[PDB]
RNA sequence: UGCUGUUGCUGUUAAAGGGUUCGUAGUUGAACUGUGGGCUGUGCAGG
RNA sequence: AGUGUGGAGAUCGAAGAUGAUUAGAAACCAUUGUAGUCCACACUGCAAACGAUGACACCCAUGAAUUGGGGAUAUCUUGAAUAUCCUCAGCACGUACGCGAAAGCUUUGAGGUUACAGUCUCAGGGGGGAGUACG
């Protein structure tokens, strides 16, 4: 929404008040962990590991039921991505958008959208250097 | 109520209303402020002496908002029933 | 109308008068040159 | 951005006391909006008001009584020794006799005249009258 | 206003005034509303129109009654109605009440022009739709005084500071709405009594 | 001075940039389609008189069957529609006062 | 001879109103000046031109001078008021103005800028009064002072009885009408400012018409 | 509108430096231009040798010859 | 002729109300029960028992033929 | 002389928002770790 | 608009040609017509490039609408659309405070500012000379 662009969008998640999970739920704790270990391997990243889990099992908030949050229970367990989920997510855009330029080479639009990607991968890059998310001399390769 | 010397004496020239509504000072020359008398009922429909009396700051007037202010003063007031 | 009064003739004229100016300038110093 | 809660909601505040309502809900809260709101509440300038809590930066909605004229963040806080409140009083206060400058010091939140008696200093916060 | 001191309810709503209401077509609300009127509506009904609860309605009847009944010059209250269907309700509401009338156009300047005969300064003014008798409410904002209006939904409430939520189009519900109002501050007064129903027919009261 | 709040056009500042211009129906003028003063014509073909001359003689027309008529969308610049009648200058008040519909 | 046309005046002339204080209590407009004359004792209402200027309208052969005046009245003690009109002589508008400038009378506020002894000597809080691009400042001065303010200002905040203020001045001062109405209306505003001395409520109480509503009748 | 940062003096000086070059009586002030083209070199005074007495006429609306010297 | 209260809001007023305009934000899904299985009223991942719902643009629909009970909390 | 403006200016039409974005120093930047408790006397405390 | 290299070349059309008009007419009008106008590739970086109104953030009155997506519960075709209400996001319109030298602006601020402080940034300081000269 608001960086690189006009949108002033508002949708997104209210978390609830009432954080205790609701009694009808019956899943232990170690058995969610199981669950999210077993997606995980599955080459499942932490977002669509939560949406399976809310829309298949129940599950509302990992967080809530096993106190843990997902990608906390795969650095545990030594599955989480190499490099973090938002950031492979732009990369892939922006290599995409390469591919599509190397034919089509009068899109310009598609040219500042890519301009406008790139910025934002190297926002976020140095973010997670800086947090050691991320090892130093970490390049983004166009 | 007012200004006073050191010595006790009230030296404010006089007291401006100050409305039960909207608690602003009502002016020399606001000229739409009003005061409204309501009437007392005793216990059957006759009117007695003593009435009551209001006071709306111009300006309420002005914005059209006199009539809901009007409104809650009387249920605050007890002249008028906030519901059936 | 559509516009306030001018000091001189109309300013687009004036500035194609200037850039004429500038051009034969131009010409001068690089035939001194 | 936002950058100043505390400017956010006084001047909320003041909008409110401007166009004469009796409740104004602030947004979002923090512990420095809460000293402020009972340095104003200490002199009567407003009346009670309550925190919500949204497991976040909560809500704040404050009755008004139509005694505040004027309430604002200045920024920067600007440092402020001992002798600085004259200056202080008579460049943002309506008089001498009335209307309050709040300071952050190191003895805690407080008014001018309250600070003045403990001998303190510190970082201006606003003022109110 | 129906509440008293007292605690007594000898000026609620008897039911015996209520079906006239309900008769004369006093709560069909010209399909438009304004923001002032939303309190006063009950909803909406079918083919497109609003309603105006009762209780809210005769409450405020009933204040405006108390508030004329308050003043002790009945010329100090003058009524007035721009349109023509209020007229004669104008005229039988002022001859039983005593209060001053005048109805048509209303002429600019008689509440602000001091020197130019006609002029008089009224304390209470009653109006019976504030749209049409703007010009009215307009010199009265000029002059300290208070106005009585009968409103509309559509009504634009400026200067008004008692509004009566009714229907300001219908003759029968013009004529009626001042009956009640004459009655009810006759009430007031010992003139008349509550236990004997009045002897005034309301036909009279329309105009034409 | 601004005369108009519209800028005489229909374009708000944010709702586009550029409004293709069309040729005036009358002198050909390039003007933006959003200002350019439009109306639809729907024209007949012959008057009364010559309707019933034609009528006349016709099998075709009649009561029953109605002559054609002519349809045109015309788009004048300002100055040929003000020349020509179309649109005139209004008094200040008057000049806000807009029609939705033919009448 | 003065024959009252409105309620207030024939309050005024039967002696039941004592006082301005009253009529600015409820906020009644005083359509006849003679009211003011009645009210303030006599030689007790100093008055001054404050201006007068030609204005012209031109016309179809040449151009229409008349004549715009500026009149100041006030008691020195907290009561003052300011007059302009317009007349084809300059007699007429001075008079005119007169009248006018009794007509707008105003009550003003007066403090103290540190202890509170004696009587009141300044503007009790900081006000602003605006009218075109000019605005006039008033902010409170200790005793000793006096009115440090140009010309036209001063002369008004003589006339309301401000013995010690401190002023400043915004836009274009030179338009004096402006100027005169600006001052005045920074003064008018005194009034209007809610002190915490202020904060306790009220008594509403009937006005004079109310209260002589019989007498008003015969 | 200015920029108000507690530790934004740096921008405050620098934009001041700049665009006090804007006055004119303070460029004149603080440059060499005007004192260099002016005949009296900065002084309030100067001698000179009277080389022609000469009539300057008057300025539209007046109509003189105002009696000068070349010097 | 009841003046609202900011912090007590009458039940008309809030649940006109935006999810997160609401005083304290909170959720508008919730769980249903359609072997029996927990279904999100706003899936978007293919849920399955054979297809139980049908992702949209805010809440999934249940296919026909199965019964859907809304469950607490 | 608030016509150099930190206090304290102006920028729709008077002089003055860069054609639009991206962006590095710079400036600026959301909450949260926190109500001390008992005892007697005293105060137009208040519901 | 203009520049370079290839291409294209219907229309219209700077330059120019011819005919009118006129005191003259290098113009407007008429008939033409080169460069252009169109495409690819590479330059140029200027517009009344305008809302003559910088970006982000907060508060802010009323009525009828409109575009996209959702939520809840009368009509038509056989899911689509429509109806009533609510909601988030968007371009706007009419008639409140308040502001403004005024014209005007007004949840789309030019409002919430001498009661002057949310953040960053660009530009201006009488008219010309001049966006000229020099580098
Ligand atoms: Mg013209
Ligand atoms: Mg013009
Ligand atoms: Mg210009
Ligand atoms: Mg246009
Ligand atoms: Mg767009
Ligand atoms: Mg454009
Ligand atoms: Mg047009
Ligand atoms: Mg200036
Ligand atoms: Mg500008
Ligand atoms: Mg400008
Ligand atoms: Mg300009
Ligand atoms: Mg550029
Ligand atoms: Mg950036
Ligand atoms: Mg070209
Ligand atoms: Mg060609
Ligand atoms: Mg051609
Ligand atoms: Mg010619
Ligand atoms: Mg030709
Ligand atoms: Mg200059
Ligand atoms: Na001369
Ligand atoms: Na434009």
């Amino acid at each position: 929404v608001r960086m690189h662009g006009n949108g002033r969008g508002k949708a997104s998640s209210a978390l609830p008040y009432r954080r205790t999970p609701p009694a009808w739920l019956k899943i232990a704790s170690r058995n969610v962990v199981k669950m999210v270990c077993k997606s995980s391997r599955k080459g499942m990243m932490p977002s669509q590991i939560g949406m399976e889990l809310r829309d298949s099992m129940g599950i509302a908030q990992v967080k809530n039921v096993t106190g843990r949050k997902i990608l906390r229970i795969l650095k545990h367990n030594g599955l989480a991505p190499e490099i973090p989920e938002d950031l492979y997510f732009l990369v892939k855009r922006a290599t995409q958008m390469r591919k599509h330029l190397e034919r089509h080479t009068t899109d310009r639009d598609t040219k500042y959208r890519l301009i406008l990607v790139e910025s934002r991968i190297h926002r976020l890059a140095r973010y997670y250097k800086r947090v050691k998310q991320l090892p130093p001399t970490w390049k983004y390769e166009s | 109520i007012g200004m006073f010397n050191e010595e006790g004496e009230n030296v404010d020239l006089y007291i401006p209303r100050k409305c039960h509504a909207t608690t602003t000072l009502i002016e020399a020359h606001d000229h739409a402020a009003v005061q409204i008398s309501i009437a007392n009922v005793g216990p059957n429909g006759v009117i007695n002496g003593t009435t009551t009396t209001l006071c709306i700051a111009g300006y309420l007037r002005s914005q059209g908002e006199s009539d809901h202010a009007i409104n809650h003063i009387t249920i605050d007031r007890g002249i008028m029933r906030i519901k059936t | 109308g559509t516009v306030s009064r001018p000091r001189g003739m109309r300013p687009k004229w004036h500035k194609k008068r200037i850039k004429r100016l500038k051009l034969r300038r131009r010409r001068m110093r690089q035939r001194s040159k | 951005t936002m950058m100043s809660v505390l400017a956010n909601a006084l001047r909320t505040i003041a909008s409110a006391e401007r166009r004469g309502k009796r409740q104004v809900l602030i947004r979002p809260s923090s512990k420095v909006v809460v000293k402020f709101l009972q340095v104003m509440q200490k002199h009567g300038y407003i009346g009670e008001f309550e925190i919500i809590d949204d497991h976040r930066a909560g809500k704040i909605v404050v009755n008004l009584n139509g005694r505040l004229n004027k309430c604002g963040a200045i920024c920067p806080r600007f440092d402020c020794a001992t002798t600085d409140y004259e200056k202080w009083m008579k460049n943002i206060l309506p008089s001498r006799q009335f209307g309050f400058v709040v300071l952050t010091t190191s003895l805690g939140i407080m008014d001018h005249e309250e600070a003045r008696s403990r001998n303190t200093g510190g970082k201006v916060l606003g003022f109110f009258y | 206003m129906s509440a008293v001191e007292s605690g007594s309810k000898v000026l609620r709503m008897k039911e015996s005034d209520a079906q006239k209401l309900l008769a004369m077509r006093c709560h069909i609300g010209t399909r438009n509303q304004s923001s002032a009127m939303k309190k006063y509506i009950y909803g909406r009904t079918a083919e497109g129109s609003h309603i105006i609860d009762v209780h809210m309605m005769w409450e405020k009847l009933i204040l405006a009654a108390r508030v004329i009944a308050a003043v002790e010059n009945p010329k100090d209250v003058c009524v007035c109605s721009s349109r023509l269907y209020g007229t004669r309700a104008i005229y039988k509401f002022s001859q039983h009440v005593g209060t001053s009338f005048h109805g048509g156009r209303f002429i600019p300047g008689t509440f602000t022009n001091q020197i130019q005969k006609k002029f008089v300064q009224p304390r209470v003014l009653v109006v019976t739709d504030p749209r049409t008798d703007h010009q009215a409410i307009r010199e009265a904002s000029l002059v300290n005084i208070p106005v009585i209006a009968l409103c509309d939904t559509d009504a634009p409430l400026e200067y008004v500071d008692i509004a009566i939520p009714c229907n300001n189009r219908g003759i029968k519900s013009i004529g009626m709405m001042y009956w009640l109002l004459a009655r009810e501050v006759l009430r007031l007064r010992g003139t008349i009594v509550r236990s004997v129903p009045w002897e005034e027919k309301v036909d009279l009261f329309f105009y034409r | 001075t601004t005369k108009r709040r519209n800028h005489g056009r229909s374009k708000p500042a944010h709702s586009r940039g550029r409004v293709k211009p069309i040729h005036c129906f009358n002198c050909g003028r390039l003007t933006p389609k959003d200002k350019a003063v439009g109306r639809f014509v729907v024209r007949r073909m012959l008057d009364a008189a010559s309707a019933r001359d034609v009528a006349e003689a016709s099998p075709v027309y009649g009561a029953n069957f109605p002559m054609p008529r002519l349809y045109m969308k015309q788009r004048f610049c300002i100055a040929c529609a003000i020349h020509s009648r179309t649109v005139r200058a209004r008094p200040v008040g008057n000049r806000k006062i807009r029609y939705t519909k033919k009448v | 001879e003065w024959v009252p046309c409105t309620k207030l005046g024939r309050l005024v002339k039967a002696q039941k109103v004592t006082s301005l204080e009253e009529i600015f209590l409820f906020s009644m407009p005083i359509k006849e000046h003679q009211i003011v004359d009645t009210l303030i004792a006599e030689g007790q209402l100093h008055d001054e031109m404050m201006k007068i200027y030609p204005v012209q309208k031109a016309t179809s052969a040449g151009q229409r001078t008349r004549f715009k005046a500026f009149n100041v009245v006030g008691d020195c003690d907290g009561h003052i008021g300011i007059g302009a009109r317009v007349g084809k002589e300059v007699s007429l508008a001075i008079r005119a103005s007169m009248i006018a400038a009794k007509l707008n009378i105003v009550p003003v506020r007066r403090g103290y800028w540190g202890n509170k002894i004696g009587e009141p000597h300044t503007i009790p809080m900081k006000v602003t009064g605006k009218c075109g691009s000019v605005a006039v400042r008033l902010v409170p001065a200790p005793r000793g002072t006096g009115i440090v303010a140009a010309p036209v200002p001063k002369k008004i905040l003589e006339f309301a009885g401000v013995e010690d203020v401190y002023t400043s001045s915004r836009g274009k001062t030179r338009t004096h009408g402006n100027l005169i109405m600006a001052t005045f209306y920074a003064l008018r505003k005194t009034y209007g400012f809610l002190t915490p001395d202020l904060w306790a409520d009220t008594e509403p109480s009937r006005d004079p018409t109310d209260e002589h509503a019989e007498l008003l009748a015969e | 509108t200015k920029t108000n940062g507690q530790n934004a003096a740096r921008k405050l000086v620098r934009l001041r430096c700049r665009n006090r070059w804007a006055d004119k009586g303070w460029k004149r002030a603080h440059t060499f231009s005007a004192r260099k083209a002016n005949p009296f070199g900065g002084s309030s005074h100067a001698k000179g040798i009277v080389l022609e007495k000469i009539g300057v006429g008057a300025k539209q609306p007046n109509s003189a010859i105002r009696k000068c010297v070349r010097v | 002729f009841f003046d609202a209260d900011l912090s007590y809001p009458t039940v008309r007023t809030e649940r006109m109300k935006h999810k997160r305009r609401r005083l304290v934000q909170g959720p508008n899904s919730y769980f249903m029960d359609v072997q029996v299985t927990v279904v999100y009223s706003h899936a978007t991942t293919s849920v399955e028992c054979k297809k139980l719902c049908r992702p949209t643009g805010g809440k999934a629909l249940l296919v026909e033929g199965c019964g859907y009970r809304r469950k607490p909390d």
